[PDB]
RNA sequence: GCUAGUUGGUGGGGUAAUGGCCCACCAAGGCGACGACGGGUAGCCGGUCUGAGAGGAUGGCCGGCCACAGGGGCACUGAG
RNA sequence: GAGGAAGAAGCCCUUCGGGGUGUAAACUCCUGAACCCGGGACGAAACCCCCGACGAGGGGACUGACGGUACCGGGGUAAUAGCGCCGGCCAACUCCGUGCCAGCAGCCGCGGUAAUACGGAGGGCGCGAGCGUUACCCGGAUUCACUGGGCGUAAAGGGCGUGUAGGCGGCCUGGGGCGUCCCAUGUGAAAGACCACGGCUCAACCGUGGGGGAGCGUGGGAUACGCUCAGGCUAGACGG
RNA sequence: UUCA
RNA sequence: GGGAUUGAAAAUCCC
């Protein structure tokens, strides 16, 4: 059914007297690979705790991807924060020409080929958000039809 | 006093032949003034000698001189054939 | 030159088994078979969680240690692949189909690609009639590959042509048992084949 | 800026600066030793870096760094500069290639033999 | 074809001779926007016919001089200042730009 | 001063939809009304008419969205997504047929302004004309 | 900020030929911030490398043009 | 090349039971680069000579540096492997030595005794007649941003005006067509690059054919926008 | 005082 | 050079 990808875990700390006092965060990326994804960010004491509570979230996160044989209906560009992401239309063949980040949720979402780019801050947290904000922004003639027809 | 001569192609030991129209001052490879015709003396392939005899025609008539082995090519193309 | 050292050890470095020796990776020797764990000191030990490189990486070399070329010749291919019309994936593999002595080998002629290899750099075999010794000659379509008319006497040529008398082969080949003539019909179609490699990864691992 | 402000005064092309002025670009070059001695780097590091003072070709006079385990350069070795920082050690833009005039290669090393310039030994 | 250019005459201060001022226009190699950029011609007037302020057309001429290989084939438009005027102002503001100033 | 009507037209017409206004006016002026005509005909808004605020001549523009939406924000989807200025003063942009863009791969459009009229991509290119890029819709 | 053969005119000289190319005499003009003048560097191009492109870098080999034959000057001969 | 042990010795490692180098090697069988023998090129048909008219046309003679080379047929021996890496980026780990030393280091950083980072060894990864190194160019670098960046606190709004040049310019109509757009046409040397077929056994290399915008020149055409000339208007500005 |  | 002290140094102390 659905598919996991661990997109990164981090091990950040905070402080206390004593000393620095951790904990885990993990984005987490599933998909059925057939037009539909979801985002997780989970943070716990520990990392497997961290991965499936990022799974848990990201079911509860999911997008509709208008898949148009492997590929997006149209190019688009989503700025989230200060990371900003290049999705572009890409016939068969080409594949998926993303970074680790966009390709994960790309592929799990079902798409084959797609060109892609990551501008201004690559931070993954923030370019992951950025991917499921343009996925989720996409638009299809039909929909263009029902929204433009009135 | 422009010629009609044969300028080098091809590689190493693969002699390709360019028939040419172009100034008896040229480099032997350098500018033309005009392509009429092509020779590869190995005939390696059946078509290994064509002439633009038309245009053959018209250089002479205007006072180009073929080389000897040049005027042999054009001869064989029939390009003095009067008949 | 190709390689030239211990291969099922390769077959060992890639978890999947590799024919690279024939008739002895089908018989309970392979190593695959009873040992499949990769080599070296280290074999044994549970693999770290590979890198996405690391994947993209082995894979290329499934796909390259099957057909034994060296990265010079396989790189320039894919090249040529990419540049070519149509789905580089596959036209990479119809291509790597195509060379002379891989087709040797989808015939029969030879048990292995190593041997299949030997029996064209000794002119033991015959494109369209003339003999031919390039191993990476590429075969086109409607060639005939046939065994050397002074070799089909040879003792090797007969078990190996002979255990072929009965046994289907390749649905874009062709082979005639008797005169010891095959035929490239077509370029195989990646449904046409069964290799154990996801072209798209190493499509990826160029892609870098 | 405004794209009159760019027809104005257009964009600046960014040059670039060598860090190694071993002239001419040159992949290699030559000297003359005029001291060989030993430096201590800059924290967190302790040692005796071997350095040398050379005098180029290229009419310079740079320190450069004697690679390697142990050498065999006084005040008057000819040797061939390559250039190659050392961080530990500021002002060491260069390295001295070891197997190239009377720098010895260095004797006994084993793996990263092509570099150190030590040739291959025979296994009875 | 001999070229003909259209300008402005600046000047009659040469014996058979005027300045003509002519502008072209044109999108910036790079930037795209429409820039403008002028040249000065030095052209042949015979019988010293055009004065300030005329609007000519100029056409590619036999050499006639060092620095002068244009004669004035007509008069397109007499008298206007409002151009003349415009260059002596721009070529007024250089008195200014050097080692001292000078009044707006 | 309006330094670009066509702009400030452009714009009035994105801030208002933004805040999700029934109509919309614009100091009206022939050559934005072809604008209209064409975000009318092709569907971004209701339909535009003239009108006379305070004795001079406007355009009220009626804009048009999409259906309330579920979850928290019910605010509709965009016709009018994007509406950008490409040619500007101190910078026009022309363009050949042969150079004439593909907005969001035809779910868009752009209009030119041609020595044909103002018209949207496909129009262009039909009747085989460029001109100035006046802008891009989607 | 630059410029007096400097900018232009008339008449000559000169050349295959236009021309301050050179000369005599007369005008006082010519260029410049859309960078004159000055300093630095450099043969230019077809093309080459790179890059998604726009660009950036480059000018070996081969082909085109130019310039030069120790440095400077100069004519003679000749269709040149 | 194929076959070849629950797997020689040696070396490395070990919770000593065992694991690894490893089917790798021995060894069997098979093919036979090299090498020996024989045959041997294409590139060369003109100029010239005879017939014919010193023409067109049949005829004829000479001529190969490369080269006894290429290629062909016969015979025929198992016949060079190195180099760089293994802390992260970055595919690849374990023992000993060494103890802020000796040294490594592209950046981040390793070494002051139990170092996957130094030196060695055994393994392993990557390439392979090559592998590394240094130098230089473009890339990644939207890190000079035209495509494609910015300036409150991160370099970064000029101390504030006034105003010259310049850049920019409300609404309506008309003339002209400079910009802009559209046909047509001339240029755009070959080569290179792209595509398709071809010749050397393949390829590198090479030949033939095909396409070629752009940039300029020319001729004709359009007039929405920009420009320009005319006239008009009050919503900008300025006056009372 | 210096590295950690 | 060595020992003391130190995680090892510097400093300090002792031969
Ligand atoms: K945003
Ligand atoms: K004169
Ligand atoms: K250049
Ligand atoms: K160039
Ligand atoms: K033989
Ligand atoms: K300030
Ligand atoms: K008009
Ligand atoms: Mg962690
Ligand atoms: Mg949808
Ligand atoms: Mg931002
Ligand atoms: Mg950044
Ligand atoms: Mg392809
Ligand atoms: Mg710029
Ligand atoms: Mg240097
Ligand atoms: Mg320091
Ligand atoms: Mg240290
Ligand atoms: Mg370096
Ligand atoms: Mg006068
Ligand atoms: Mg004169
Ligand atoms: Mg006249
Ligand atoms: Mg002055
Ligand atoms: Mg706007
Ligand atoms: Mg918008
Ligand atoms: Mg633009
Ligand atoms: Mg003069
Ligand atoms: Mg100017
Ligand atoms: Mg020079
Ligand atoms: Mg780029
Ligand atoms: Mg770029
Ligand atoms: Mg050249
Ligand atoms: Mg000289
Ligand atoms: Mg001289
Ligand atoms: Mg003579
Ligand atoms: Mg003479
Ligand atoms: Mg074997
Ligand atoms: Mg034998
Ligand atoms: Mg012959
Ligand atoms: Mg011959
Ligand atoms: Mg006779
Ligand atoms: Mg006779
Ligand atoms: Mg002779
Ligand atoms: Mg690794
Ligand atoms: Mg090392
Ligand atoms: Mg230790
Ligand atoms: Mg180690
Ligand atoms: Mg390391
Ligand atoms: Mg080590
Ligand atoms: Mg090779
Ligand atoms: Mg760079
Ligand atoms: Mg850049
Ligand atoms: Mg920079
Ligand atoms: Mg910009
Ligand atoms: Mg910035
Ligand atoms: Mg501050
Ligand atoms: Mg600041
Ligand atoms: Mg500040
Ligand atoms: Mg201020
Ligand atoms: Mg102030
Ligand atoms: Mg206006
Ligand atoms: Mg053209
Ligand atoms: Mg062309
Ligand atoms: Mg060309
Ligand atoms: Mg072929
Ligand atoms: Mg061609
Ligand atoms: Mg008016
Ligand atoms: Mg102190
Ligand atoms: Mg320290
Ligand atoms: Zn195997």
């Amino acid at each position: 059914d659905f598919e996991e990808k661990m997109i990164l875990i981090r091990r950040t700390a905070r402080m206390q007297a004593g000393g620095r006092r951790f904990r885990f965060g993990a984005l987490v990326v599933v998909g059925d690979r057939q037009g539909r994804v979801g985002l997780g960010f989970g943070k716990a004491p520990e990392v497997p705790l961290a991965v499936q509570k990022a799974g848990y979230y990201a079911r509860r996160n999911m997008v509709e991807v208008p898949l148009q044989n492997g590929t997006i209906p149209h190019e688009i560009e989503v700025e989230f924060g200060a990371s900003k992401i290049v999705l572009k239309p890409a016939a068969p063949g080409t594949g998926v020409i993303a970074g680790a980040v966009p390709r994960a949720i790309l592929e799990l979402a079902g798409v084959t080929d797609i060109l892609t780019k990551e501008l201004g801050s690559r931070n993954p947290i923030n370019i992951a958000y950025a991917t499921m904000e343009a996925l989720r922004q996409l638009r299809t003639k039909a929909d263009v039809e029902r929204l433009r027809k009135g | 006093m422009v010629k009609i001569r044969l300028a080098r192609f091809g590689s190493k030991h693969n002699p390709h032949y360019r028939i040419v129209v172009t100034d008896a001052r040229r480099k032997r490879d350098g500018k033309y003034i005009e392509k009429i015709g092509y020779y590869d003396p190995r005939k390696t392939t059946p078509d290994w000698l064509k002439v633009d005899v038309e245009r053959a025609r018209y250089w002479l008539s205007v006072g180009a001189q073929p080389t000897d082995t040049a005027r042999r090519l054009l001869r064989q193309a029939g390009v003095f054939r009067q008949e | 030159g190709r390689y030239i050292g211990p291969v099922c050890r390769l077959c060992r470095r890639e978890g999947v088994k590799l024919y690279l020796k024939g008739e002895r990776c089908y018989s309970p020797k392979c190593a695959m078979e009873r040992r499949p764990y990769p080599p070296g000191q280290h074999g044994q030990k549970r693999a770290r969680r590979p890198s996405d490189y690391a994947v993209r990486l082995r894979e290329k070399q499934k796909l390259r240690r099957i057909y034994g070329i060296s990265e010079r010749q396989f790189r320039n291919l894919f090249e040529e692949a990419s540049k070519k019309k149509g789905v580089t994936g596959s036209v990479f593999l119809g291509l790597l189909e195509s060379r002379l002595d891989n087709v040797v080998y989808r015939l029969g002629f030879a048990v292995s690609r190593r041997q299949a290899r030997q029996l064209v750099r000794h002119g033991h075999i015959t494109v369209n009639g003339r003999r031919v010794d390039l191993p990476s000659y590429r075969v086109r379509p409607g060639d005939e590959i046939a065994v050397a008319e002074k070799s089909r006497n040879l003792e090797l040529i007969r078990q190996n042509l002979e255990a072929m008398k009965g046994r289907k082969v390749g649905p874009w080949l062709s082979l005639d048992v008797e005169g010891m003539k095959g035929k490239f019909l077509r370029l195989p179609d990646r449904e046409d084949l069964a290799l154990p490699v996801n072209e798209q990864l190493v499509i990826e691992f160029y892609s870098r | 800026p405004t794209i009159n402000q760019l027809v104005r005064k257009g964009r600046e092309k960014v040059r670039k600066k060598s860090k190694v002025p071993a002239l001419k670009g040159a992949p290699f070059r030559r000297g003359v030793c005029t001291v060989v001695r030993t430096v201590t780097p800059k924290k967190p590091n302790s040692a005796l870096r071997k350095v040398a003072k050379v005098r180029l070709t290229s009419g310079y006079e740079v320190t450069a760094y004697i690679p390697g385990e142990g050498h065999n350069l006084q005040e008057h070795s000819v040797v061939l500069i390559r250039g190659g920082r050392v961080k530990d050690l500021p002002g060491v833009r260069y390295h001295i290639v070891r197997g190239v005039y009377d720098a010895a290669g260095v004797k006994d090393r084993k793996k990263s033999r092509s570099k150190y310039g030590t040739k291959k030994p025979k296994e009875a | 074809p001999k070229k003909v250019l259209t300008g402005v005459v600046v000047s009659d201060k040469m014996q058979k001779t005027v300045t003509v001022l002519v502008e072209r226009q044109f999108p910036h190699p790079l930037y795209g926007k429409v820039i403008k950029r002028s040249k000065k011609y030095l052209a042949h007037d015979p019988e010293e016919k055009y004065k300030l302020g005329d609007v000519v057309e100029i056409i590619e001429s036999r050499p006639i001089s060092k620095r002068k290989r244009f004669r004035v084939l007509r008069l397109v438009e007499s008298g206007r200042m409002d151009l003349v005027e415009k260059y002596l102002i721009r070529r007024q503001n250089y008195q200014s730009l050097s080692k001292r100033g000078g009044k707006a | 001063m309006l330094t670009d009507p066509i702009a400030d037209m452009l714009t009035r017409i994105r801030n208002a939809t933004r805040v999700y206004k029934e109509s919309t006016d614009v100091p009206a002026s022939r050559f934005k009304e072809e604008i209209l005509r064409i975000l009318a005909r092709e569907g971004f808004i209701k339909g535009y008419e003239r009108v006379d605020v305070d004795g001079k001549p406007y355009l009220r523009v009626y804009l048009k969205y999409g259906p309330r939406r579920q979850g928290p924000d019910p605010r509709p989807e965009q016709v009018i997504h994007h509406i950008r200025r490409i040619s500007k003063p101190g910078r026009r942009v022309y363009v050949g047929v042969k150079e004439i863009p593909r907005v969001r791969r035809g779910l868009g459009i752009a209009i030119l302004s041609t020595s044909k009229g103002v018209l949207t991509d496909r129009e262009a290119r039909k009747l085989g004309v460029g001109g100035e890029l006046i802008c891009e819709v989607w």
